[PDB]
């Protein structure tokens, strides 16, 4: 049970440094090499490089000039630096374990979640959460929709769960939008039962990492 | 150094027919290659290493063939759930390297979608702007046309839709279409429909709403 | 009578799983289980219980009125307030023999209804209280706060008041419903009066037969012969004085 | 009016006004109450006077 999760800004100032941490619970960094790979957009995978607290290191020669990976044995942190980030720099960033040897040589099994790290100046905005109420009058079947639109927020990463986890079948969180102010826009839905409109309620947990903001909010007919 | 050249980047196929995708490589790789299964925003889940050596937990068809320049992955009947990216991996010589990665989607019979119409909250309102969705919910031609009418005014602009990637389960697809509008904020107009037009549609579905 | 994995409250107030046992048998000696599965699944606790436990060793046999006013009413409040617990066969529904009262045109007007069996058998009517999370959850279920349920009898009147008060997770539900009972005789009324928070009942038992039984717990199932002797162990064949048996 | 409110117990409670015995100079009288706070369980105090 290894467990590898990033941690990440999700902006940094073009030409700056970009600080990327994975924290490791279920293994001792002291004992295992650590991979950063990147993934812009769409994109394939990009593998920036391999550490290991007492073993030399090796960099994807693309980047070399400018990673640097660390380890911190006390809080087990897995670091990554990228002086000098362009604009191609913006990417989704995932830490994983490289193996022990094996008669299968080396394997990755264990993957982070991966953070998303754009390259801006822009600065930090937080969501705006309204409901999307259902009209319970129209006849619609047995069934009815409910949302959550989340609009103007300017670090792409917004997460959206629905009464705290419970909710999982029928959910589509659509994919964000760029409008014209610069700002992107997520709508995400639940298909329900008509019928359980009146006795159970229903519930959004919105949570915009980089700006820090939380909002959870009811939809009531 | 060596580069991974995939090949279809692009699939489609319905449930339990047999899918191969081809990685071959700029130089030998002997038997360093591994497979990855991206899901849609998910880390890759290594699916073959050795280039044949099925990790535990990978189905019983899932297969992967090859030696020196090129490669196999084989399903023997695809299921919903193998809708993914998927990734070929150099773990021969450093630097390490992938594939482009190919695009494994799924045919599925014609699935009408449900349409629903969503008004714009009021505390949006009050802030100043106001926001109309269409919801399309299921439906499997992905292609599928959403008009905005406004008092039977067509406006192409001030919309922008969004698409879902394929579900596990039904391998359908919906869509948001939202109508951003705040002239009078949406004052000036008595009715708001969706002329939605589908395949699975005889004649185009249109839902409305004439709130404000 | 065989409870399989049915609490009595659960065959009494009829929770979706093991509704196999709405067409009760005349005879029942009661064999229960010591925890069993399917319970109070909306979480809930029920007042007096093992009174009413006492009560059904002398009874024997039931008849469910299927006169409590009914569904069909819907003067007031709404008859369609199924809950995503007590699941039947998997499928989210709520107990039938009470039921979920929701308040109609977000107006919650108090109902004084009221029933006298004028039967000749005595009844067992039942009913509850929803003790909700959020004053918002309770403003959404009834818009009157601070609410109020009345039992009016010719022996016993109770004055109910919710609890308001987010509790632990339970079949996803911290909300709690409390089950009352009550001895209706023939010719006996009672009345009902509620501001909100009512999960008023549609059904009720008729005491057909109150012969001689026990609700003795046995994890044991049934296995089909017929003895003058039973025990949550077993059941004796020969006929001496004494036994160390149970 | 003085009302408990707990996960288990609520109780709402009215003072007696009434003069009795001189007791340490003070005829007005104290009930102490107690109930046992589970970790996780709350209490709320809401008190006319
Ligand atoms: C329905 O509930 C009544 C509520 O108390 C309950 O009380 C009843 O008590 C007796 C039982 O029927 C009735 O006495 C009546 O006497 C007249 C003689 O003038 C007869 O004609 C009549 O048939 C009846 O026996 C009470 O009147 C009645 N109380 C009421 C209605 O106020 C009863 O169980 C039942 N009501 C009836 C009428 O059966
Ligand atoms: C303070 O009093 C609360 C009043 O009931 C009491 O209830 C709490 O119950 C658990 C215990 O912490 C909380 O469950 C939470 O679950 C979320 C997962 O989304 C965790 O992130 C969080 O840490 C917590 O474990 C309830 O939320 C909480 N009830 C409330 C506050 O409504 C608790 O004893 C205590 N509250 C907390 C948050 O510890
Ligand atoms: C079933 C019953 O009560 N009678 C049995 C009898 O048939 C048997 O021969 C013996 C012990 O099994 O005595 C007792």
């Amino acid at each position: 049970q290894v467990q590898l999760q990033e941690s990440g800004p999700g902006l940094v100032k073009p030409s700056e440094t970009l600080s990327l941490t994975c924290s490791v619970s279920g293994a001792s960094i002291s004992s295992y090499y650590w991979i950063w790979i990147r993934q812009p957009a769409g994109k394939g995978l990009e593998w920036i490089g391999r550490f290991y607290t007492s073993g030399s290191p090796n960099y994807n020669p693309s980047l070399r000039s400018r990673v640097t990976m660390s380890v911190d044995t006390s809080k087990n942190q897995f670091s990554l630096k990228l002086t000098s980030v362009t604009a191609a720099d913006t990417a989704v960033y995932y830490c994983a374990r490289e193996e022990h040897i094996t008669f299968g040589g080396v394997i990755v099994r264990y993957w982070g979640q991966g953070t998303l790290v754009t390259v801006s100046s822009a600065s930090t905005k937080g969501p705006s959460v309204f409901p999307l109420a259902p009209s319970s009058k129209s006849t619609s079947g047995g069934t009815a929709a409910l949302g959550c639109l989340v609009k103007d927020y300017f670090p792409e990463p917004v997460t959206v769960s629905w009464n705290s986890g419970a909710l999982t079948s029928g959910v589509h969180t659509f994919p964000a939008v760029l409008q014209s102010s610069g700002l992107y826009s997520l709508s995400s839905v639940v298909t329900v039962p008509s019928s359980s409109l009146g006795t159970q309620t229903y519930i959004c947990n919105v949570n915009h990492k980089p700006s820090n903001t939380k909002v959870d909010k009811r939809v009531e007919p | 150094d060596i580069q991974m050249t995939q090949s279809p980047a692009t699939l489609s196929a319905s449930v339990g027919d047999r899918v191969s995708i081809t990685c071959r490589a700029s130089q030998s790789i002997s038997s360093w290659l591994a497979w990855y299964q991206q899901k849609p925003g998910k880390a890759p889940k290594l699916l073959i290493y050795k280039a044949s050596s099925l990790e535990s937990g990978v189905p019983s068809r899932f297969s992967g063939s090859g030696s020196g320049s090129e490669f196999t992955l084989t399903i023997s009947s695809l299921q919903p759930d193998d809708f993914a990216i998927y990734y070929c991996q150099q773990y021969n010589s450093y630097p390490w390297t992938f594939g482009q990665g190919t695009k494994v989607e799924i045919k599925r019979t014609v699935a009408a979608p449900s349409v629903f119409i969503f008004p714009p909250s009021d505390e949006q309102l009050k802030s100043g702007t106001a926001s109309v969705v269409c919801l399309l919910n299921n439906f499997y031609p992905r292609e599928a046309k959403v008009q905005w009418k406004v008092d039977n005014a067509l406006q192409s602009g001030n919309s922008q839709e969004s698409v879902t990637e394929q579900d596990s389960k039904d391998s359908t697809y919906s869509l948001s279409s939202t109508l951003t509008l705040s002239k009078a904020d949406y004052e000036k107009h008595k009715v708001y429909a969706c002329e939605v037009t589908h395949q699975g549609l005889s004649s185009p579905v249109t839902k409305s709403f004439n709130r404000g | 009578l065989i409870l399989r994995d049915c609490s009595v409250a659960g065959w009494l107030l009829g929770n979706p799983m093991c509704d196999e046992f709405i067409n009760v048998p005349e005879w029942s000696y009661i064999v229960e289980k010591a925890n069993p599965v399917n319970d109070l699944c909306y979480p809930g606790d029920f007042n007096d219980y093992e009174e009413l436990k006492h009560l059904l060793s002398r009874i024997n046999h039931f008849e469910k009125i299927q006169i409590i006013p009914k569904s069909s009413w819907s003067s007031h409040e709404a008859s369609l307030g199924v809950s995503s617990a007590c699941p039947y066969q998997g499928k989210s529904s709520f107990f039938r023999n009470v039921v979920w009262l929701i308040k109609k045109n977000s107006t919650y007007p108090t109902i004084k209804r009221s029933y006298n069996n004028t039967n000749q058998e005595d009844l067992l009517v039942l009913w509850g209280i929803h003790h909700p999370n959020d004053a918002a959850e309770q403003t959404k279920l009834y818009q009157n706060p601070t609410t109020y349920i009345s039992v009016g009898t010719s022996t016993l009147n109770q004055r109910l008041v919710p609890r308001i008060a987010t509790r632990s997770k339970v079949n996803g539900q911290s909300g709690r419903m409390e089950f009352f009972w009550t001895i209706l005789k023939p010719n006996d009324a009672i009345n009902f009066e509620s501001n909100g928070n009512f999960i008023a009942p549609e059904y009720a038992y008729k005491i057909v037969k109150k012969g001689d039984s026990t609700i003795m717990k046995s994890e044991l199932e049934y296995g089909n012969c017929n003895t003058t002797c039973q025990t949550p162990k077993g059941a004796i064949n020969t006929s001496l004085p004494f036994q160390n048996i149970h």
